[PDB]
DNA sequence: GGGCTACCTCTCCATGACGGCGAATACCC
DNA sequence: GGGTATTCGCCGTGTACCTCTCCTAGCCC
RNA sequence: CGGAGAGGUA
């Protein structure tokens, strides 16, 4: 019965620029 | 220039610790090539003594025996 | 600017003079900051070049070396040899004028 | 990792390898039961370009992830860059047994030494306090020693003054440009929070007291202790790398005590009497009788050392003044008098130490630089050397040059509007008789300031 | 005149220029612009209603079914805001839209709807203004920040210089839409015009005019003109306007009707122009070479044949002349291209052009925009009429209506909002009008091109972004829907639009987390002008032009606030007079001057109106009903200075203030300060510290008034009366009968702030300043806030200081304290601090919050009740444990702790419980304290409410139908039922009973709704139980290490704290508090502190000869005569107060608010002169210089050369020494590399970086370095091991190797990398 | 609103840096 | 075809630190 | 004990 984690995974970058690098 | 006269090296640690690691370690990565770990940075990396200072002259009885 | 900052800070300034001072200042600023970013990236560059260059050996044994004189441009001798040679170990003998001497 | 509420973290890397786990089984499936050619074929395009969507993300900005399309991260932007691994967590790492505070003069210091609040020395110093706590035998085990020291019992202390008294330790500020960046001295502890650093030696940091945070580390091991001694005492630097000259060069506060202590008016108490020694010239200036500076012929005594090594006395009358002799009880034995005969402003006062390094060796310079600033800071507290609106004395030229560049600005537009001038020739010439009059302005406040 | 509550302590204003406008309510920015948003509106213009009316009506893909929009409304918020900051949920009222669902019939698209259905939905949850300006996000107080970007509109820009290396400087033009797709025309060495689209790869400029149906005739029939060759007799001839001509050499002899006008080698002179055009000569006769450099216009097709001769864009030759030369082609039509005039531009775009026709020209933008798939004819024209011209996709507002029709030269400022096709050709003939030397480039550092948007703009943006998402749900859900089987709340989803909005909201780089640690550092917070942000520039990638201050700064943007360090000049901070127009452009208040008289009406001018007109100064010299007394005057016209005439003006300036904000409008002396100490100066002083005790500053501007009362810290009385009643809770204000509404009568009732958290961890507090029985005025102060003191603005305290060098311990810029200054307890700041402690649900077991703790004694359980937490006001300090709570594993200790090395007071305790947990007896000790405080205070309101409203039935009654002896037989409710006339009285009468029936209704339900938001449970976080919260508030003093500054970039570390014998002393005996150090003052070009500190000694040189006047007690004669000559002194000023007005006690009051020192004024660039100074001076009994004689306080005798003291005002920041302090033995380390964590909240330890390795490299150390990136990190086995040996007492390291090192092996191998170790 | 089950790849988001250096085509005879 | 330009693509852009906030979508219940 | 962003310090 899997409630898998990689569902529960924080987008933890939320607030960059969608066009910075290297993160 | 000083900016290319520290990549084109003969240990390649040194030129990764610098600008382009992709450049440096696939050029490395063709080649085979072996650092030998001689000078400061790339034994400040791996956690030995630095042939400089107080610690040269352990290189002194390092490169002495081997 | 045509018209200069008359007056001093011990005085008044009025709105425009100090208005063009705040422009000066504003550069100074805004100058240390991106200067500081650029030097750290020169001080970095150089001792990545540098950065192995160990004094290993007594002495080499060689008879070269540059030939130092003072900088002359056109002005006044704007550093004698005393400052330059300060401490470095010499090539060949210096002369005296009077020959083989 | 665990986060807080039922949801989890974690690096880019789990999502990279779910994506290229899926597109390979997804190819396994579609192979194993014989697709048509165009669908593996967006498959194995789909499956090359999610393995170069992780071993470099960079190249191709693909990969992105929920509610914010954003590039996520990848191998390569794991080793390259500002925050791979190189830079940020193998050059240079997060270092134990330090810390920081704000920094703070306190000029009763020699500068082989500085201040170090109690509590920061306690908690830098918890292992040797407990080897010295279960050494002299006041507890069995770490735990109990560890209640000690959380407690903060009375006998600590003096163990603590008992493990600091022969140990440097290093401070740091935080931006290090050169060598002396970085320092190593003695602690002296401190009731309070706040590093007491040595004066001079701030001069190395290019420190200001105005809220700078230094940051203390401790060599642990014992060739680390004799590193700090032998290489990194701040005494052992008073000269900088960059050039030969000194680096202990005494800033601000101090030079303008010396500047105030060498000096002569023309008239003041004591005009033209004779002094047996400095010490009657110091005796002199405690009681009042005399002035700090007003001339005074005197009998000193300078041992020039002329001899191979060993110092000839020779002693005198020399016209000075009684700043010049109090003063002179400082220099030490083989410099000539005529370094301290003139002014001493800033740059005489850095060749006095470059002369006192290069004749009489290290020793003489420390325990010379520390009486120099401790009669600097005690002479310049003397002079109450102020600063008032008063002081600063405008030209009373000064309104006659600007009534004239007006006119001539007024001249020079008459021209411009005569047709005879151009707008570049009406710059330059507006430019030069604001440059004249400014330099004439100069003139009058200087020579108004200096000889009035 | 003054009020009752003015005359409590009047500041001596120097100041010579008489003021006209009064400064603005300081935060018009975010009140204006969020009221502008959420405001019912017609017409459309703004708000909600400009989305609402963008996008809809939502109709399905011919579906015949259609939801069209009504009006909207929003109800009350759940929560007030006190109860919101503490409980944590989002201060928002609900937005409910009234949609309206139509249906068609089959074959109905004009037809009449067969159904409607209406009803009013629910949609997101828009967040709501404070009264001060702020928000309320999640608990915390957040401040959205004016975003300053580029005004949508056309910029023809220049990109000069650095672009290819040859000094032929390229052009560029670029259409910014509002929102919409971004068009870049442009152009390129080899000459040729180039457009390209959202930043894509380059196309040739003319393939989008080849989009727009127009053929090849006619493009050149836009950008050129005609030259007209006939057939004729033979070397056909070429009519000839010689305007063309014009500076050309012509390589042919030009000549008619037998004269000879020019001969060949000489250019067309201006008299060859004069003779040809005088003599009115149209056709001369050419060579045949001279056609053959020419290129022909339009087409020529052969009449006999059917073929083509020559196309259009074609050069000609002279065989090629021969083939049009037989068939009879009479008009032959060129092209004038002239390499000084008119360009060939287009032409040569012609010649790149790949495409012929309108389809392939399509192919090439739809296969541009969206590469790889197969073009399609339906796909393109789809694609190019939706990204220019549809309302969707692509919208200029009204603005950049206005700039793109002003920036064209046009007539209408108001039209469409999507593009045409004479609005691109425009552009491209601008351009090349621009190209050939003619216009001027634009550009953007200048503020008439960069437009400020607001709170509502943006939210309203977000609002939009919302829209667009629920309109693809709804054309997804409206296009399978089908009947009356779904009503519209069943369709549309709170989720978009919620979560884009509280995306925005929420989290950006706009809703910075409020400053809120002094009223100036909030009212400073919301008038802040950024250029970061979406659709701005970025920190690290600015550079040298938008940094730096431009000459039309002048008024609207401060040029001396700014941060320093990264973003300097990118977060500007808005002028004190400035507004934002109509459009959205910075405009400042101006006084119009007609011809001879300053007219005192005031008109606002924009960037560009500013540009036209030449504006005078503000410090002019004026006289009477006005006329400029000089004959000249200094001005600017056009970002210039200059001195022009007497009467050639048309503005002066308002004020002299309008140059420097609030931030920098309360610097005194501010005109004697380089304008780097007045930024610091500005800086430092927005980040005070409130003290213990309110203390008036000394030398202030008078911009000190309208912060503190414009901000939202004081409790500003709404209307004017008599003061009922004083307390620190709250103040109960009587109305007076003038300005009292005669329904809803009653009287104010105030409730303060007491002790709460700000959000830097300071103590807000509001006190009261008016005293029992005492007239208020309409807009006064009742209650001081943090930093406030009778209505002024006070952030640090005024000190006795001394400028001398005092034996090294102020050495760089340090500040030596003395032990006065810590015993008066008055820089003791009061912090206050929130400590959490929640409940998680793990696995293994839920977590208990009882006492029951293993490992400790009754140290630990000393401080507790029977539930685990601790008391209010068990004063704790480090260590002690405040919430038990242990975790199930027998059971380990996860107790709540004190952080350690602070002392304090536990003022308060909250605690929230999740709806499903069972309360334990604290909770419900406090819940039923809460109940009882809400029930006292609601009682209390009635009652005291009820006080006025019975006691004015009794003030009614006192006249029209008195009985005195009947009123108070019967008590207070039934006095209406005695006999009185059917006039006004009974009537009003009526109206004050429905008043009170209506205060019980309202008092009852809201005594059970109020039970009801106390009583029922909490929504909290998933997965935790209960939370309890506790304040600590610690009172830190003094100690060597805090930041203390002053107002001028004076910054400084107090050092020591010395005796308060060991300071100096002047003759008279007092010490003086605060020694500094003189030589700041020369480097640090800021000599206002020392006028400011000799202006101070005079302030309390008068502050103690009232003080000798008073302990005295002299009659009040004596007193009148010193106030009243300390308050005329010297040259002509606006104060002019005369004391034959007060009344005996408002002159003795008034000297009992002045005998600490009298409080002086110095606005920023009128301020006073020395003379001023010297002369107050003179008036009291001090040196004329400023400066004393002292004594040594150590050795007792006179300093020589006297220095110089005053007072200054001094203020500490909140850069504490106890917060900067931090040192780790060995604490917790990170996870996937073993190094130590970083921070002090995270108990880690410094970072010996990357130059400290350099520094320790260049050392000879080596052991140094070796243990200080192998044992003391990065290796778990290294440090163990060298733990056991410290302990023991030996001193050795085993290295080995750094754990980090062995995770870049894997980092490396884990790529296709083999790396290896040898032997 | 919300608790249980899960993306096992869809469209326009975007749009204000500059220098430098070297490789990969563009082109001119 | 061989040498020379031209566009195109990558790499980079100062250290140390202190606070705070903020972390999942869809949907059929 | 995970990383981003925002503000601030030198
Ligand atoms: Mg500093």
């Amino acid at each position: 019965k899997y409630e898998d984690v990689m569902h529960r995974v924080v987008n933890h970058a939320h607030q960059r620029n969608p066009n910075k690098k290297w993160s | 220039g000083i900016t290319k006269a520290s990549l084109a090296t003969e240990s390649f640690i040194s030129a990764a610790s610098f600008q382009e690691t992709t450049r440096v370690l696939t050029e490395a990565a063709v080649a085979g090539k072996r650092d030998e770990l001689r000078g400061l940075k790339e034994n400040v990396i791996v956690g030995r003594l630095i042939p400089a200072g107080t610690g040269y002259a352990y290189h002194q009885d390092r490169m002495r025996r081997r | 600017i045509e018209t200069p900052i008359t007056a001093n800070f011990r005085e008044g300034l009025n709105v425009l003079q100090y208005f063009i001072s705040t422009h000066g200042a504003r550069k100074g600023l805004a100058d240390t900051a991106l200067k500081t970013a650029n030097s750290g990236y020169l001080t970095r560059r150089l001792v990545d070049v540098a950065q192995d260059l160990v004094v290993t050996e007594d002495d080499c044994g060689t008879h070269e070396g540059i030939m130092m004189t003072p900088v002359i441009e056109g002005g006044d001798v704007k550093e004698p040899l005393r400052d330059r040679v300060l401490g470095r170990v010499t090539a060949e003998d210096v002369l005296k004028p009077g020959t083989a001497d | 990792v665990p986060l807080d509420g039922g949801r989890f973290a974690t690096s880019d890397l789990n999502d990279l390898y779910r994506r290229v786990i899926n597109r390979n089984n997804r190819l396994k499936r579609l192979l194993d039961l014989a697709a048509p050619d165009i669908i593996v074929r967006n498959e194995k395009r789909m499956l090359q370009e999610a393995v170069d969507a992780l071993l470099d993300n960079g190249r191709r900005g693909r990969a992105i992830t929920g509610s914010n399309k954003r590039p996520l991260k990848s191998l390569a932007d794991m080793i390259k860059g500002k925050q791979g691994r190189f830079r940020q967590n193998l050059l240079g790492k997060r270092v134990d047994y330090s810390g920081r505070s704000v920094i703070t003069v306190g000029p009763y210091l020699r500068l082989h030494q500085c201040g170090l609040p109690k509590k920061m020395a306690l908690e830098l110093f918890k292992p040797f306090i407990y080897g010295k706590l279960e050494l002299r035998g006041l507890a069995t085990t770490i735990k109990a020693a560890k209640k000690m020291v959380e407690r903060e019992e009375a006998v600590v202390w003096d163990i603590l003054d008992e493990v600091i008294r022969e140990h440097p330790v290093l401070l740091n500020r935080a931006p290090t440009l050169h060598r002396l960046g970085i320092q190593a001295f003695e602690p002296v502890l401190i009731e309070g929070k706040a590093i007491q650093l040595h004066p001079l030696v701030c001069a190395a940091y290019n420190a200001d007291f105005d809220g700078d945070q230094m940051a203390v580390h401790v060599p642990l091991t014992l060739e680390a202790q004799l590193e700090a001694r032998a290489l990194m005492m701040s005494t052992n630097n008073i000269l900088s790398p960059a050039n030969g000259e000194p680096i202990i060069v005494p800033s601000q506060d101090v030079v303008l005590g010396l500047y105030y202590m060498t000096r002569d008016c023309v008239n003041a108490k004591g005009e033209g009497m004779v002094l047996t020694g400095p010490k009657e010239a110091e005796r002199l200036y405690r009681s009042g009788l005399a002035s700090l500076h007003a001339r005074v012929k005197v009998r000193i005594t300078e041992y020039e050392k002329d001899a191979n090594g060993e110092l000839v006395a020779k002693t005198s009358l020399k016209d000075t003044t009684v700043g010049r002799a109090i003063l002179w009880m400082i220099v030490p034995k083989g410099l000539p008098y005529s370094i301290v005969n003139q002014a001493l402003g800033k740059k005489a006062i850095s060749k006095m130490l470059n002369t006192c390094y290069r004749i009489l060796g290290l020793k003489p310079t420390v325990i010379f630089a520390d009486q120099i600033m401790y009669t600097g800071f005690a002479y310049a507290a003397r002079s109450g050397a102020s600063v008032g609106i008063d002081d600063m004395v405008i030209p009373e030229k000064k309104h006659e040059i600007i009534s004239e560049a007006e006119a001539e600005v007024a001249e020079i537009q008459e021209q411009f509007q005569s047709g005879l001038v151009t707008a570049g020739e009406r710059y330059n010439k507006v430019i030069d008789i604001w440059a004249a009059a400014n330099d004439r302005v100069s003139k009058a406040m200087m020579d108004n300031l200096q000889t009035e | 005149v003054y009020s009752y509550t003015e005359k409590k302590r009047i500041r001596k204003d120097f100041g010579k220029r008489p003021q006209v406008l009064d400064v603005p309510y300081l935060l018009s920015i975010q009140l204006d612009s969020f009221q502008k948003f959420i405001e019912q509106d017609p017409e459309g213009q703004y708000g909600l209603e400009a989305a609402f009316r963008s996008v809809f009506p939502i109709q399905s893909y011919s579906g015949n079914s259609e939801l069209q929009y009504v009006s909207y409304r929003l109800g009350e918020p759940v929560f007030d805001v006190q109860e919101c900051q503490i409980r944590g949920v989002t201060y928002s009222a609900p937005l409910r839209v009234k949609l309206r669902l139509v249906i068609y019939e089959r074959e109905a698209p004009e037809g009449t709807v067969k159904d409607i259905k209406e009803q009013e939905v629910y949609m997101g949850e828009i967040p709501l203004m404070t009264d001060n300006g702020t928000f309320v996000i999640n608990g915390t107080e957040r401040v959205i920040v004016s975003q300053l970007h580029r005004s949508p509109g056309v910029f023809f820009d220049s990109d000069k210089g650095k672009t290819h290396s040859s000094g032929k400087v390229l052009y560029n033009a670029r259409i910014i839409p509002y929102r919409g797709s971004w068009l870049d025309f442009e152009f390129d060495p080899k000459d040729n015009l180039f457009v390209r689209i959202d930043r894509r790869r380059k196309l040739p400029a003319t393939i989008i005019l080849r989009a727009l149906n127009y053929t090849t005739e006619q493009i050149l029939d836009l950008f050129f003109e005609k030259v007209i060759f006939e057939i004729r007799d033979n070397k056909l001839q070429m009519e000839l306007v010689p305007e063309r001509l014009r500076g050309e050499t012509a390589s042919f002899d030009i000549e008619a009707n037998g004269k000879v006008y020019v001969e060949k080698g000489r250019r067309i002179t201006a008299r060859h122009i004069r003779q040809l055009e005088k003599d009115d000569v149209k056709l001369i006769e050419v060579p045949v070479e001279y056609i053959a450099g020419k290129v022909v216009a339009k087409d020529y097709i052969d009449e006999s044949t059917g073929e083509l001769i020559c196309a259009a864009n074609m050069e000609l030759s002279l065989d090629l002349l021969a083939k049009l030369s037989q068939s009879g082609h009479k008009r032959i039509e060129t092209l004038f291209t002239n390499d000084l005039d008119h360009g060939p531009y287009i032409s040569e775009t012609l010649r790149v052009d790949p495409t012929n026709d309108r389809l392939s020209a399509l192919v090439e933008i739809y296969r541009m925009m969206r590469p790889g798939e197969p073009p399609t004819r339906e796909a393109a024209e789809s694609l190019f009429e939706n990204l220019f011209f549809s309302e969707d996709r692509y919208d200029l507002s009204a603005v950049g209506r206005m700039k793109f029709n002003r920036s064209l030269l046009r007539e209408e400022i108001e039209g469409s909002g999507i593009l045409s096709k004479d609005d691109i050709i425009d552009v491209m003939k601008k351009l090349i009008d621009i190209r050939n030397g003619k216009g001027e480039v634009d550009d953007i550092d200048h503020l008439g091109n960069r437009r400020i948007r607001s709170v509502g703009e943006m939210a309203e943006n977000q609002f939009r972004v919302g829209l667009v998402r629920v309109e693809r749900a709804v054309k997804e859900r409206l296009s399978l829907g089908d009947l009356d089987t779904l009503m519209p709340q069943d369709m549309i989803n709170a989720k978009p639009i919620s979560a884009a909005v509280k995306e925005f909201f929420g989290s950006s780089q706009l809703s910075q987390f409020m400053d809120q640690n002094n009223p100036l550092s909030e009212i400073t917070h919301k008038r802040r002008i950024s250029a970061l942000g979406p659709g701005g520039l970025t920190r690290e990638r600015a550079g040298f032009e938008v940094r730096d201050v431009h000459p039309t700064h002048y008024g609207r943007v401060c040029p001396i606030e700014t941060p320093e360090g990264p973003n300097i000049g990118l977060i500007n901070s808005l002028s004190v007079y400035a507004q934002t127009n109509e459009y959205g452009f910075l405009e400042t208040p101006y006084r119009k001057v007609t011809d001879g008289v300053v007219t005192d009406e005031i008109h606002y001018l924009s960037a560009i109106e500013e540009g036209n007109y030449v504006i005078a100064q503000a410090n002019s010299n004026l006289d009477e009903e006005g006329h400029f007394v000089e004959d000249l005057v200094t001005c600017r016209s056009k970002g210039e200075s200059s001195l022009f005439s007497r009467d050639q003006v048309d503005y002066m300036d308002v004020s002299t203030q309008q140059v420097v904000s609030v931030g920098a409008s309360l610097i005194p002396f501010l005109e004697h300060d380089d304008a780097n100490r007045a930024l610091m100066g500005a800086n430092m002083q927005r980040q005070a510290v409130p003290t213990l005790r309110a203390d008036k500053p000394l030398v202030g501007t008078g911009m000190e008034r309208a912060v503190a009362v414009d901000s939202g810290v004081t409790a500003v009385a709404k209307r004017g009366g008599v003061v009922q009643y004083v307390d620190a809770s709250r103040i109960v204000i009587k109305v007076n009968e003038d300005e009292m509404y005669p329904g809803e009568a009653g009287i104010d009732i105030y409730n303060l702030t007491k002790y709460t958290r700000s959000n830097q961890n300071t103590c807000i507090n509001q006190m009261p300043c008016v005293s029992l029985g005492e007239p208020v005025e309409r807009g006064d102060v009742l209650a001081d806030g943090p930093s406030t003191d009778l209505g002024e603005l006070a952030l640090g305290q005024n000190m006795r200081v001394a400028f001398m060098p005092w034996n090294g311990y102020n050495f760089e810029d340090s500040i030596l304290v003395s032990e006065r200054v810590v015993q008066e307890d008055r820089f003791t700041t009061i912090h206050i601090q929130e400590l959490a402690c929640v409940s998680r649900d793990t696995k293994l077991g839920p977590e208990e919050i009882t006492a029951d703790i293993p490992n400790v004694g009754e140290a630990a359980l000393s401080k507790l009740d029977e539930s685990g937490i601790v008391y209010i006001g068990a004063e704790v300090t480090g260590g002690d444990i405040l919430v038990g709570k242990v975790t199930p594993k027998d059971v380990k200790d996860s107790s709540l702790r004190v952080p350690n090395g602070v002392s304090g007071t536990v003022i308060d305790v909250q605690v929230f419980t999740r709806d499903g947990v069972e309360k334990d007896k604290r909770a419900l000790e406090i819940e039923e304290m809460q109940l009882k405080q809400a029930k006292k205070d609601l009682s209390e309101e009635l009652q005291i409410l009820e006080a006025g409203l019975f006691s004015r039935i009794r003030a009614v009654l006192v006249a029209g139908g008195v009985e005195a002896e009947k009123l108070d037989k019967l008590p207070r409710d039934r006095w209406l039922e005695l006999g009185l006339t059917d006039e006004e009285k009974q009537n009003q009468l009526e109206q004050l009973a429905e008043q009170y029936d209506e205060l019980k209704h309202e008092f009852e339900k809201k005594l059970e709704a109020k039970r009801r938001k106390i009583t029922q449970g909490d929504d909290l976080a998933p997965g935790v139980l209960k939370i309890v919260k506790v304040y600590l508030a610690v009172k830190r003093r003094i100690q060597p290490g805090d930041k203390m500054a002053g107002r001028h970039g004076n910054k400084g570390v107090i050092s020591k704290i010395n005796p308060i014998e060991d300071m100096p002393y002047d003759e008279n005996g007092t010490p003086v508090d605060i020694v500094l150090n003189p030589l700041g003052v020369p480097s640090r070009m800021n000599i206002g502190q020392i006028l400011e500190t000799h202006l101070g000694m005079a302030a309390k040189g008068i502050g103690d000869k009232i003080n000798a006047m008073l302990k005295q007690q002299q009659e009040v004669a004596k007193l009148r005569e010193f106030i009243q000559r300390a308050y005329d002194l010297g040259a002509d000023v606006r104060q002019k107060v005369d004391l034959s007005t007060f009344s005996d006690e408002e002159v003795m009051r008034l000297a009992e608010n002045l005998r600490k020192g009298m409080p002086i004024a110095t606005p920023v660039f009128d301020g006073a002169k020395e003379a001023e100074i010297k002369e107050l001076l003179k008036l009291g009994d001090l040196p004329t210089s400023g400066q004393i004689r002292l004594y040594d306080g150590r050795t007792g005798e006179q300093f020589e050369r006297p220095v110089t003291v005053g007072y200054m005002y001094m203020l500490k920041l909140n850069h504490l020494v106890d917060d900067k302090m931090h040192a780790r033995s060995t604490g917790s380390y990170s996870l996937v590399t073993q190094q130590p964590l970083g921070g002090k909240a995270q108990f880690g330890g410094q970072r010996f970086g990357e130059m400290e390795v350099w520094a320790l490299e260049a050392y000879g150390a080596a052991y140094t370095l070796q243990e200080m990136l192998t044992v003391k990190s990065d290796d778990v086995n290294g440090r163990t091991k060298m733990y056991k040996n410290i302990v023991d007492g030996n001193h050795q390291m085993e290295p080995g190797m750094p754990e980090s090192f062995n995770v870049l092996l894997k980092e490396i191998r884990s790529l296709g990398i083999n790396i290896e170790l040898e032997d």
